[PDB]
């Protein structure tokens, strides 16, 4: 099932790492990478989602880079960190009444601005308040998506992470690699995520492809 | 045994010989005539090898799958395949990835190509539907001169 | 010009060039003997010392940097570059500025 495929790659996000203040964060390619049917995933995480265990967000480094977190984590580190450094500072009930109404009831990826002003009764101004939180972030005019604060930090380690892993892929011979030796070879100091993390990202994007061989399962890039 | 063959490939192409060592090409037919997945490796070396920006290595390699071409017939299946990328990098067909240097490395490669290209049609074209297609495409959309 | 080089040349023979100040072959002219030897010792120890430091001090396929690296190729970076152009047309435009001087007297 795809929730335990979610609970284990949770396990391996470096939480020390944004030092505590950002949830850990899942990418639904890598939710992809251990469970194969794409199609059973996509079902099962909808059916999550649905339940309200976790939050799907846009994290728009790439259109198709929707990230995974429990909601409980969502919920703790928004509450602490926005309103320990918010404290006095307008928008934190703002927050606090979002987070209490919109997010229990909808858990849609974006919120358009009648839903706000009508079913929710929020205003313009405590609506510029949500966005100086960070907790959301334009789509449109009058349109925004959910987000994380701070989640810039962990997007730019991603990108030059996911990039290097591809790199050191290519760079080995045939552009081909075993994941055994990549795995166990030294992470290089851009790659602040660990390397099992982003493989599983590039495997569950097809980026990487897999073959299944004799000595495991070998990586090679799909020709381009 | 990955590593002999991958061992014996790199001197046979980056030595840049005009022509093929008759003795350890003759150990690379024998170690390939060994096993076919191995066969397959040998593919996977030389499509490797023929991507590197060099027309000498590139030389090299088209040789040696002109080589195994003629003799051996999953590689055939095999080869035609992908021969679409194949003429792509041998013939430099799309502008976009021509040949790399030296330049009369890449006339050699050209004129080769094209002569066993000739010649897998006479030879293999009835056999690989592909092939014929594949010929007919470079004598018309490409105009490639047969006659050179 | 009456100093000559008069350096010992390989063939036994004193240099005969007459260059006010430096000899192209020999370096800097100092005042020989007849037999070729500096008049100066000190100059002569210093020629000596120069001389004694001057003597002292995928193969098989084509490397691109051969043609790189050769002094036509040098030369052609040096003269084809932006600036020298640019200064070769100023030069050219000055002299375009004197025949534009070519009318004294009259209108022009
Ligand atoms: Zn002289
Ligand atoms: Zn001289």
């Amino acid at each position: 099932s795809a929730r335990a495929a979610v609970s284990e790659l949770m396990q391996l996000f470096p939480r020390g790492l944004f030092e505590d203040a950002l949830p850990p964060i899942v990418l639904r390619s890598q939710v992809y990478s251990l469970v194969p049917d794409r199609t059973v995933a996509d079902r099962q995480l909808k059916e999550l989602q649905e339940q309200g265990e976790i939050r799907i967000v846009q994290l728009g480094f790439d259109l198709d880079a929707h990230g995974i977190i429990f909601t409980e984590d969502y919920r703790t580190r928004v509450c602490d960190c926005v309103l320990k450094a918010c404290d006095g500072r307008p928008y934190a009930g703002a927050v606090q009444k979002f987070l209490a109404s919109v997010l229990p009831a909808c858990g849609d990826l974006s919120f358009q601005q009648d839903q706000m002003t009508q079913t929710f009764g929020f205003r313009d101004s405590e609506i510029t308040h949500l966005v100086n939180a960070g907790v959301l972030t334009v789509r449109d005019a009058g349109s925004w998506w959910l987000a994380v604060p701070g989640a810039g930090r962990f997007i730019k380690y991603f990108v030059k992470g996911r990039q290097a892993v591809l790199s050191m892929v290519r760079k080995a011979k045939y552009r081909e690699l075993l994941l055994s030796e990549l795995l166990g070879r030294r992470a290089p100091v851009v790659v602040r995520l660990g390397l099992t993390y982003h493989v599983h990202d590039l495997i569950g994007a097809q980026l990487v492809d897999c073959i299944s061989t004799t000595s495991g399962t070998l990586l090679r890039l799909p020709e381009t | 045994m990955d590593q002999k063959l991958s061992k014996l490939v790199e001197e046979l192409t980056t030595s840049g010989e005009p022509r093929l060592n008759p003795e350890k090409m003759k150990e690379l037919k024998k170690i390939c005539k060994s096993s076919e997945e191995q066969l397959s490796r040998a593919y996977r070396l030389l499509i490797a090898q023929l991507t590197q920006e060099h027309a000498e290595i590139r030389l090299s390699a088209f040789q040696i799958v002109e080589e195994l071409f003629v003799r051996s017939h999953q590689f055939r299946m095999l080869v035609v395949s992908n021969f679409q990328e194949f003429l792509e990098l041998t013939l430099g067909t799309d502008p976009a990835q021509p040949l790399p240097p030296p330049r009369e490395a890449a006339q050699r490669l050209r004129q080769a190509t094209t002569r066993a290209v000739e010649g897998w049609n006479e030879k293999f074209g009835e056999a690989y539907k592909k092939l014929a297609l594949g010929y007919h495409f470079l004598r018309h959309n490409k105009k490639v001169d047969f006659q050179d | 010009v009456q100093h000559w080089c008069r350096a010992p040349r390989p063939d036994g023979r004193l240099c005969e060039r007459q260059d006010r100040l430096k000899c192209p072959f020999h370096g800097k002219i100092v005042p020989r003997d007849d037999e070729g030897r500096p008049l100066d010792p000190e100059d002569r120890a210093r020629e000596q010392r120069r001389q004694l430091q001057k003597q002292e001090r995928y193969p098989s396929l084509t490397n691109l940097k051969a043609q790189a690296d050769t002094a036509r190729a040098r030369i052609g970076r040096k003269v084809f570059a932006k600036a020298a152009v640019r200064r070769v047309v100023a030069a050219m435009n000055r002299m375009d500025q004197k025949k534009h001087e070519k009318f004294s007297n009259q209108f022009n």
